[PDB]
């Protein structure tokens, strides 16, 4: 299984990285979604952009790159890919599960939960957990709200494969 | 002061209801679709000659947290209830907001407004009269809309003003 790291920065301030394990022994197409993403290689990715949506007590969401509004996204097999599986669930704090607006439209936009989201399993795929830096994720929460709404910009400056 | 009017714009996923509330707060539309947490705007407008303020709420459309709607409905005083012209099912989701409103106000009197926005759109499969006569079996006036356009969009929300006024 892959690992991928993003680096943190807060208003452009550095804040810490974050360390994801990919579970590409289950969501082989899912994880190489987002590993590739990571790097980059594809000619674009999350470098750069935002997470958009942070909610305490739920979730820290991001991976917009390309209308850097929240709407947009796109995966590496087109604008957006089918749901691969639902094995794995949303089981507590640190899940990495792709957003989506419905049944088979996984794109690049990600969410990282801060708690067990479980009415959520069986329609979001996750794919991936923290392995290091949970308290990075813990200390965005505070930058969110009830709605979602960021009090400061909370950015990907970098982001690669370990 | 002037007297604040609590407004709560409810309908399914996608029918226009950020669309309409944007339109009407900040004189633009893009088509890009930004799905609704829930927000919360104000504006002030002036209505058969008298001024007063729109406190709106622009919910989710949602149906996996139609659980979750009691509160505002409780709160809110007036209700704009939007369907999509081209989208036959967002109209039958209409009489179950409409129910449910009914049901947890515990009243028959709830002022409210049906809209049928999209109208620009021409794969319309919600007829006007469908609409009317919904309408009518309601008691609540009918109003076609575009966020699109601008068309309608001033009158939904001042005719649902009207409609409290008259409640009150
Ligand atoms: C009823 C209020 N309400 C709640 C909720 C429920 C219980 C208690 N309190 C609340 C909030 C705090 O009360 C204001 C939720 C919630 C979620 C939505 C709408 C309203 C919600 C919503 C809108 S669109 C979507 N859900 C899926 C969304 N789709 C997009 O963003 C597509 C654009 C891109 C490609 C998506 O995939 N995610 C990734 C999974 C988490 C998800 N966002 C999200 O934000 O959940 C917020 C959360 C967790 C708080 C649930
Ligand atoms: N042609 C046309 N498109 C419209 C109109 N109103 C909204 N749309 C489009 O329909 C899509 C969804 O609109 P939006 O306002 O986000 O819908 P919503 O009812 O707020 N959805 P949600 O419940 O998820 O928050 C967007 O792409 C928007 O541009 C309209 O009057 N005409
Ligand atoms: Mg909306």
């Amino acid at each position: 299984n892959p690992t991928v790291f993003f680096d943190i920065a807060v208003d452009g301030e550095p804040l810490g990285r974050v360390s994801f394990e990919l579970f590409a022994d289950k969501v082989p197409k899912t994880a190489e979604n987002f590993r590739a993403l990571s790097t980059g290689e594809k000619g674009f990715g999350y470098k750069g952009s935002c997470f958009h949506r942070i909610i305490p007590g739920f979730m820290c969401q991001g991976g917009d790159f390309t209308r850097h509004n929240g709407t947009g996204g796109k995966s590496i097999y087109g604008e957006k890919f089918e749901d691969e599986n639902f094995i794995l669930k949303h089981t507590g704090p640190g899940i990495l599960s792709m957003a989506n607006a419905g049944p088979n439209t996984n794109g690049s936009q990600f969410f990282i939960c801060t708690a067990k989201t479980e009415w959520l399993d069986g329609k979001h795929v996750v794919f991936g957990k923290v392995k290091e830096g949970m308290n990075i994720v813990e200390a965005m929460e505070r930058f969110g709200s009830r709605n979602g709404k960021t009090s400061k910009k909370i950015t990907i400056a970098d982001c690669g494969q370990l | 002061s002037m007297t604040e009017y609590k407004l709560v714009v409810v309908g399914a996923v996608g029918v226009g209801k950020s669309a309409l509330t944007i339109q009407l707060i900040q004189n633009h539309f893009v088509d890009e679709y930004d799905p609704t947490i829930e927000d919360s705007y104000r504006k002030q407008v002036v209505i058969d000659g008298e001024t007063c303020l729109l406190d709106i709420l622009d919910t989710a459309g949602q149906e996996e947290y139609s659980a979750m709607r009691d509160q505002y409905m409780r709160t809110g005083e007036g209700f704009l209830c939007v369907f999509a012209i081209n989208n036959t099912k967002s109209f039958e989701d209409i009489h179950h907001y409409r129910e449910q409103i009914k049901r947890v106000k515990d009243s028959e009197d709830v002022p409210m407004v049906l809209v049928g926005n999209k109208c620009d759109l021409p794969s319309r499969t919600v007829d006007t009269k469908q609409a009317q006569d919904l309408a009518r079996s309601y008691g609540i006036p009918f109003i076609e809309t575009s966020a699109k356009t601008r068309q309608g969009v001033d009158d939904a929300f001042y005719t649902l003003v009207r409609e409290i006024r008259k409640h009150k």
